[PDB]
């Protein structure tokens, strides 16, 4: 008689693991270049920009 | 370079027009229509040169 949408919370979603709130990622440079000094150099420099 | 016989279109090619080469800075990628680029050189192909 009474259809409707219904919500469920997966058990996997509630397990607590790890503690690394903050991180830094080093990304490949597609060109052979010296370390960037400006913003645009750093943007052009990357293998793929995040 | 474009060939001797000029063509129309959204990207017209004047006869002998020179291509503007791509570079690592990218305000915009640059490119030509290909059927028109071949329409330009279509008259100059010749069996001795082949």
């Amino acid at each position: 008689a009474n259809a409707g949408q219904q919500v469920f919370i997966p058990t996997q979603s509630t397990i607590h693991i790890g503690g690394r709130r903050v991180l830094d990622l080093i990304i490949p440079r597609r060109e052979i270049a010296p370390n960037p000094t400006t913003l645009v150099a750093a943007n052009a420099m990357c293998m793929v920009r995040p | 370079q474009a060939g001797p016989d000029a063509t129309a279109g959204a990207i017209p090619l004047a006869a002998g027009q020179l291509f503007n080469m791509n570079f690592i800075g990218a305000p915009a990628f640059e490119e030509w229509p290909m059927t028109s680029y071949l329409y330009s050189w279509a008259g100059r192909f010749d069996i001795t040169t082949i």
